[PDB]
């Protein structure tokens, strides 16, 4: 999980919604409101700080070549669909697997969700065309077929196992992103933690509006 | 409430505001009319 | 001078086609500034995109550094 | 050369720092966050919360205790009801400074008394060493960072055949200029003639995608020669 | 959520702008490389180990 639902409330009408009678009352009660009305404020812009600071760790944002000669390699999955909202085809599963008038509102993410696909676009496109030189400085474009060679020689396997194993090692990656769009596809409970997220946010609220039920 | 610049400065107890977005008030309708109904009972209520 | 966005219906504020950073945000990547004057509301800029020069016989490879110094603060 | 840039590297601190007072803003919220939290705390005791009167004195001056104690009672269940708050905001707050320190003790752990291997932990680019300096209820941290500044384009091929053995770079990446074929390390631009010192042998050219034709040079050869 | 998103923060700075050598951080197996794809509400890693 990143990011709560930028859940926002109002004090006065959620406590004396309509009431000149009740307001007055709930204004001997000091700085009350005006203190949890800053606190979910509080929360409500560090979650934009999270998604800034998980997301928005890249200055430029990349784009791909039409070429995808990755040596074997194949992303299509993972790039973006730019026949569709530009998101890949495992990010349209991830969207799919996972699901009032007092005072209880929502406010918008400051990035959208079209907006977030642009950064995870880049870190996707700097991560295949550039390696990890541009997290560090000026994103230099490397073969594909090169950069695993780096990543070998950065777990103890010399470099010449790759290339001896190119072909192999294409397929398995290949075969590989294949099984998570079945894993994704199949069941919903992968997706279990950020949906907890969301349910434990619902019955939060849920919770708080049965209370106006209450003697 | 002279101005939306106004409600901040009273919102934020001080006369001087930063950059940035605040949330300050509440937009709300007002009435415009009274309906007062009840059902058409003629019948004089026996409390004598 | 009344500019419709997701967030909601925003008056004050000229809508503008370039895209600069953000320097207040409104919601749903509306982000306002006061520029040269007027409040101005736009859709914030993501950065200048750089299309990398990807090819597989092509490699790109400092020939100078910098040393800079960041200050972060905790 | 690196001497001057890490000097005015300093300069340039000194006048971010001068100038823009809002580069210290994390402590800055601290103070504001914390004084925020005590004058609220304060101002409570303004606050009728349904008696009579807001000053302790005034009433116990008004009424018997049979009465009194009611109001009295009402001040109470307020005054404790906003301690509640305060000490729980604080909590919370203590506990995300908390985090803050131990992050901070962290980062003086690794980044200070050693040389990170996390990107992005020691500031943007490669990580060299860090100063920490001290501040109003926090610390600062000068990380001294390398970050590559002027590219060049060459021509790449992940391995070289010389005799119809597949050579490799023992630590570097091929490059040519054009016309020559030279490997070098891979953040700064340093040829070297490809010798066999430089590459070490595994396999043969029919397996390796991308392989060219190249010259390897043997120092040993004109030793024996001469 | 605040204490997730910097370690979500983290590993796409060491996990994805670079290769970590830290074990069982970057998934089970010695570590290569990772990509993001969004998420509503969070983001999800494919660790390439
Ligand atoms: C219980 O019994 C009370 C006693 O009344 C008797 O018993 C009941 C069962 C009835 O049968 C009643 O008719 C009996 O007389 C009873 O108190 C009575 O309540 C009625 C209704 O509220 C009163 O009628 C009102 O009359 C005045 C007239 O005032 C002028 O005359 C009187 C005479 O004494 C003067 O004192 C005044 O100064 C005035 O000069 C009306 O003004 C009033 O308002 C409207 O009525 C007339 C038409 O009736 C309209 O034209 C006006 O414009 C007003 O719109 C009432 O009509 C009656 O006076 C009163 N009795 C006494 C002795 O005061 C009670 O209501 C019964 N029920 C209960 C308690 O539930
Ligand atoms: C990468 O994989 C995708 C799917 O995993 C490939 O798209 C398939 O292409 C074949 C034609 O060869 C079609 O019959 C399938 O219907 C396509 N599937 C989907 C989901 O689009 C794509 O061709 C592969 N690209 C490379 C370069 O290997
Ligand atoms: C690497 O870059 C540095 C600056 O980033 C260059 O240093 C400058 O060189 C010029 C010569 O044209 C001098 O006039 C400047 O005074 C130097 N700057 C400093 C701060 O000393 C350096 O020449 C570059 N080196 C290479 C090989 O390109
Ligand atoms: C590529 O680099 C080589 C350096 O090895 C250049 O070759 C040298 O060029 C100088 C300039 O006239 C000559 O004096 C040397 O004799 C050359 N060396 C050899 C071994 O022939 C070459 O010119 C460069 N080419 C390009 C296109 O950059
Ligand atoms: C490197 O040079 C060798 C020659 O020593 C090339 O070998 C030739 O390969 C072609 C293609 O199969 C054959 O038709 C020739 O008969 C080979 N030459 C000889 C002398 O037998 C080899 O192709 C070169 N490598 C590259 C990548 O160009
Ligand atoms: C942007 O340019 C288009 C013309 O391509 C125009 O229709 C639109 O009104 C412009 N918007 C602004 C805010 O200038
Ligand atoms: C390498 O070539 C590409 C081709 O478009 C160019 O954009 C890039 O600037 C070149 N790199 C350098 C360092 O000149
Ligand atoms: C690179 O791709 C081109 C196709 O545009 C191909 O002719 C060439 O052989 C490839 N080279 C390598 C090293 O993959």
């Amino acid at each position: 999980p990143v990011s709560m639902t930028k859940t926002s409330v109002d004090c006065t009408m959620y406590i004396c919604g309509d009431s000149t009678e009740c307001s007055n009352l709930l204004l001997q009660y000091g700085s009350f409101c005006t203190q949890l009305n800053r606190a979910l404020t509080g929360i409500a812009v560090e979650q934009d700080k999270n998604t800034q600071e998980v997301f928005a760790q890249v200055k430029q944002i990349y784009k791909t070549p039409p070429i995808k000669d990755f040596g074997g390699f194949n992303f299509s999955q993972i790039l973006p669909d730019p026949s569709k909202s530009k998101r890949s085809f495992i990010e349209d599963l991830l969207f799919n697997k996972v699901t009032k008038f007092n005072g209880l509102t929502v406010l918008p993410p400051l990035l959208t969700d079209e907006m977030i696909a642009q950064y995870t676009s880049a870190l996707l496109a700097g991560t295949i065309t550039s390696g990890w030189t541009f997290g560090a400085g000026a994103a230099l474009q490397i073969p594909f077929a090169m950069q695993m060679a780096y990543r070998f020689n950065g777990i103890g396997v010399t470099q010449n196992v790759l290339y001896e194993n190119q072909k192999l090692i294409a397929n398995q990656f290949n075969s590989a992103i294949g099984k998570i769009q079945d894993s994704l596809s199949s069941t919903a409970s992968a997706l279990g933690k950020l949906q907890d997220v969301v349910n434990q946010n619902a019955q939060a609220l849920n919770t708080l509006v049965k209370q106006l039920s209450s003697n | 409430a002279l101005d939306p610049l106004s409600e901040t400065k009273c919102t934020l107890k001080s006369f001087t505001v930063e950059k940035g977005i605040y949330q300050t008030s509440n937009f709300r309708v007002q009435p415009t009319e009274s309906i007062v109904r009840f059902p058409n009972i003629t019948n004089l209520c026996p409390f004598g | 001078n009344v500019f419709q966005t997701r967030a909601g219906c925003l008056i004050g504020a000229e809508h503008v086609n370039n895209s600069y950073e953000c320097d207040i945000p409104i919601g749903a990547g509306i982000c306002a500034s006061y520029q040269t004057q007027s409040i101005i509301a736009y859709t914030m800029s993501l950065g200048a995109e750089n299309s990398v020069a990807y090819s597989n016989n092509s490699i790109a490879i400092p020939t100078n550094f910098t040393i800079s110094v960041t200050t972060e603060i905790l | 050369l690196i001497a001057n840039q890490f000097n005015s590297a300093i300069g340039k601190i000194q006048d971010s720092l001068s100038s823009t007072a809002s580069a210290l803003g994390k402590l800055q919220d601290v103070v504001n966050q914390n004084a925020q939290a005590l004058n609220t705390l304060v101002k409570q005791l303004s606050s009728n919360f349904g008696a009579i009167s807001s000053v302790l004195n005034d009433i116990l001056s008004r009424l018997d205790p049979p009465e009194a104690e009611v109001q009295i009672d009402r001040l109470i269940t307020g005054r404790l009801q906003s301690l509640q708050t305060y000490v729980t905001q604080q909590l919370i707050r203590a506990a995300e400074i908390r985090a803050s320190a131990n992050l901070a003790a962290t980062k003086m752990s690794e980044c200070v008394l050693g040389q990170s291997k996390r990107v992005d932990f020691c500031g943007k680019g490669y990580h060299l060493m860090s100063f920490p300096q001290s501040a109003p209820h926090g610390v600062v941290f000068l990380h001294v960072t390398y970050v590559p500044a002027q590219e060049k384009n060459f021509t790449t091929a992940p391995a070289i055949c010389h005799d119809g053995k597949a050579h490799f770079p023992r630590e570097g990446v091929f490059v040519s200029n054009g016309t020559h074929w030279f490997v070098t390390q891979r953040n700064f631009y340093e040829p070297q003639i490809i010798t066999t010192d430089n590459t070490f042998v595994s396999g043969n050219c029919d397996v390796v995608i991308g392989i060219v034709n190249n010259t390897v040079y043997d120092p040993l050869q004109p030793e024996l020669d001469s």
